RNA sequence: UUAAUAGGGACGGUCGGGGGCAUCAGUAUUCAAUUGUCAGAGGUGAAAUUCUUGGAUUUAUUGAAGACUAACUACUGCGAAAGCAUUUGCCAAGGACGUUUUCAUUAAUCAAGAACGAAAGUUAGGGGAUCGAAGAUGAUCAGAUACCGUCGUAGUCUUAACCAUAAACUAUGCCGACUAGGGAUCGGGUGGUGUUUUUUUAAUGACCCACUCGGCACCUUACGAGAAAUCAAAGUCUUUGGGUUCUGGGGAGUAUGGUCGCAAGGCUGAAACUUAAAGGAAU
């Protein structure tokens, strides 16, 4: 049974990046899944991403170019107190810098640096890199 | 996908993207609602109410030509069902295999069958005790 | 002794005639070795 | 190996006389074609 | 394709009339009164078809009629033991043997020709060697290694030879 | 608020060696009646019990009994599994497909408990053709034919209850997503097409090609996994999070002032007895 649409959507682009599909298609979608998608392309890891509607929950399909070396959704969604954040990146992430953790705070999903720098915490959903 | 069974079967309708009625469609909403009661009246069901109409009077469903749900239509001028259609026909499928059962005592077989039948029962009878669609009280036989 | 373990040549008809019809094979093989011997000495 | 064989042996056979044969229903297409490009009583009783 | 060598030796040695039935697909053969002299060559052409029919090779089949002590022995793997499904297909197998060895063994051994069509076994040879070789197929039916009746073939032969 | 490539229910024509109750057929086995004939028949590697001049065996015209559905029979079908092969009818159940019909989350996993559960076995009736543990009996000669032959109890069939075990196998928890190609087959549906078909009774097929679902499977390969055999899962981009139940934390030899055992010999008889016959050895 389905209990993450998040991970399923997650899993198919690793999976696509894996074996070299330029584009891959993801449903159902959900405002989770577009607002994480959102984060990665400010970020930059993906490229042109496109919404389906059906009238029911919807899809996705999505531009690939190979950057994404790997993207994790966290289960479940931990909450983390600002001081946290810094342990949940050593966990996560292969170096201090290096990829994203993906926060949902009181201001919306945004990566750990932007909540570091409007000082909002919450819960957590998963990391890029 | 089927429970108590192992098919995956996906055969199934499905619904037009467009929610407004047919532009061929040129019949009056409330021509349609008289037809819901008049089969109503007669004693068909709902499921086959809408067979009907959609094969015989072009309503594709009745909810986009209407507006609303055909229960909801027969609801509103009186006609409602004891159980619920779905809950309703189980029970007699419970009941035709057990008159069977009882002619026929070696049907090893029908005997699973009603056990299989009477556990979906049981579970659409919860369901609906807990929405209060089913009085509390009510029990399968 | 060591039996065939594949098909025979021979026709049923033509193993009943050679039987129709102490070992060759065997004198012959003394001819060669005394030819060796022949020829070595 | 053993029974796995000769199971295998014997459906790539049948794959074969499938080829034959079909190619074959080609070849009378192919003769049809070239046919087609190229007593009163007895006229009676013709269509019977 | 082989009928070009089965007429001559029915028509020249045995004198036989032939013919074969485009619409029965049978074999057709008569004697000639002014012509055919032996009275047993008729059935002997009939015999001769009829190893060619059971699926022996027909250098095998001119044998019969060379030859007038010569029996085809039959008999069907469910007669000696009842095996089905994967059993009955490993008992085929056990008989012919790998690139079919194991039925030249019996052969060269016993002194015979065996044909394996399907589960249906057909036996061609003298009275006695006949009899030789369905022992040794009726052992590897009932589950008989084969390398095991390899031992017990030489020992025949090795009589066969002797007497 | 949707009507989820969640699920439920419905309806249309199909589809099945799915199930039960009756019903029809089919040879075959045994037995019985009649019918013609006469010395053997049976059996095994070689034989003997056994049957037989009141006629065996065999021939032919029938009848009765109980099982069982050959060939067609397939890496084909149905069923959750165990299992299920004659015709026809009744009874209810059902997978898949079609659907611009209906519910609106009704779902996944999982204790106890429950249904059934191959063959064998137990209790009490019926039946008892065939085969047949056990038991009796013929023969005990010869190693490829070396365990066969005759009688045959329980059982093999069925009714009502117990027994619940199989190599009851993918030797392999479940639910959900994604990650290669190819053509063969089964059921349904869509389009095309020209052969077989055929005509106002009605009624509706078969083949070919392509497309689409669902099923048993299959060939070639894994940019992945594994030490390997191999795996479209036993795979999910270095080290690990989709949901959930159960279970688990050396091989091969040698040597032996030890322990515990087993063991040598000188003819037997025959020793407290230099002691017989008869054997052993030698000849």
């Amino acid at each position: 049974t389905r209990s993450s649409v998040l991970a399923d959507a997650l899993n198919a682009i690793n999976n696509a990046e894996k074996t070299g599909k330029r584009q891959v298609l993801i449903r159902p979608s959900s405002k989770v899944i577009i607002k994480f998608l959102q984060v990665m392309q400010k970020h930059g890891y993906i490229g042109e991403f496109e919404y389906i509607d059906d009238h029911r929950s919807g899809k996705i399909v999505v531009q690939l170019n190979g950057r994404l070396n790997k993207c994790g959704v966290i289960s479940p969604r931990f909450n983390v107190k600002i001081g946290d954040i810094e342990k949940w990146t050593a966990n996560l992430l292969p170096a201090r810098q290096f990829g994203y953790v993906i926060l949902t705070t009181s201001a919306g999903i945004m990566d750990h640096e932007e909540a570091r720098r409007k000082h909002v915490s919450g819960k957590i959903l998963g990391f890029v890199y | 996908g089927r429970m108590h069974s192992a098919g995956k079967g996906i055969s199934s309708s499905a619904i037009p993207y467009s929610r407004n009625a047919p532009a061929w469609f040129k019949l009056s909403s409330e021509s349609v609602i008289e037809q819901i009661v008049k089969y109503a009246r007669k004693g068909l069901t709902p499921s086959q109410i809408g067979v009907l109409l959609r094969d015989a009077h072009g309503v594709t469903q009745a909810r986009v030509i209407t507006g609303n749900k055909i229960m909801r239509i027969l609801k509103s001028n009186g006609l409602a069902p004891e159980i619920p259609e779905d809950l309703y026909y189980l029970i007699k499928k419970a009941v035709s295999v057990r008159k069977h059962l009882e002619r026929n005592r070696k049907d090893k077989d029908a005997k699973f069958r009603l056990i299989l039948i009477e556990s979906r029962i049981h579970r659409l009878a919860r369901y609906y005790r807990t929405v209060a669609v089913l009085p509390p009280n009510w029990k399968y036989e | 002794f060591e039996l065939s373990d594949v098909k025979s040549s021979k026709s049923l008809a033509e193993i009943y005639e050679d039987d129709y019809t102490l070992s060759e094979e065997l004198q012959k093989a003394h001819s060669e070795i005394s030819e060796l011997y022949a020829n070595l000495v | 190996s053993g029974l796995r064989s000769f199971l295998r042996k014997k459906t790539q056979n049948v794959i074969d006389e499938r080829k034959l044969r079909v190619q074959k229903q080609l070849d009378k297409e192919k003769n049809i074609r070239k046919r087609n490009h190229q007593d009163v009583i007895e006229e009676a009783l013709s269509r019977f | 394709n082989s009928w070009t060598k089965i007429y001559p030796p029915l028509v020249e040695h045995l004198k036989l009339q032939v013919r074969m039935n485009l619409k029965t697909k049978s074999v057709e053969l008569r004697t000639n009164p002014k012509f055919t002299t032996d009275p047993g060559a008729l059935q002997k052409g009939a015999d001769f078809i009829k190893a060619f029919t059971l699926g022996f090779d027909l250098d095998d089949s001119i044998a019969l009629l060379r030859l007038d002590d010569l029996y085809i022995e039959t008999f069907e793997v469910k007669d000696v033991k009842t095996l089905t499904g994967d059993h009955l297909s490993r008992a085929i197998g056990r008989i012919a043997g790998k690139d079919g060895k194991t039925k030249f063994a019996i052969e060269n051994a016993t002194r015979t020709r065996i044909v394996l069509a399907d589960s249906k076994i057909h036996i061609l040879g003298g009275f006695t060697h006949i009899r030789m070789a369905r022992e040794s197929v009726v052992s590897l039916i009932l589950g008989s290694p084969p390398g095991k009746v390899y031992g017990n073939l030489r020992t025949v032969a090795s009589r066969l030879k002797e007497r």
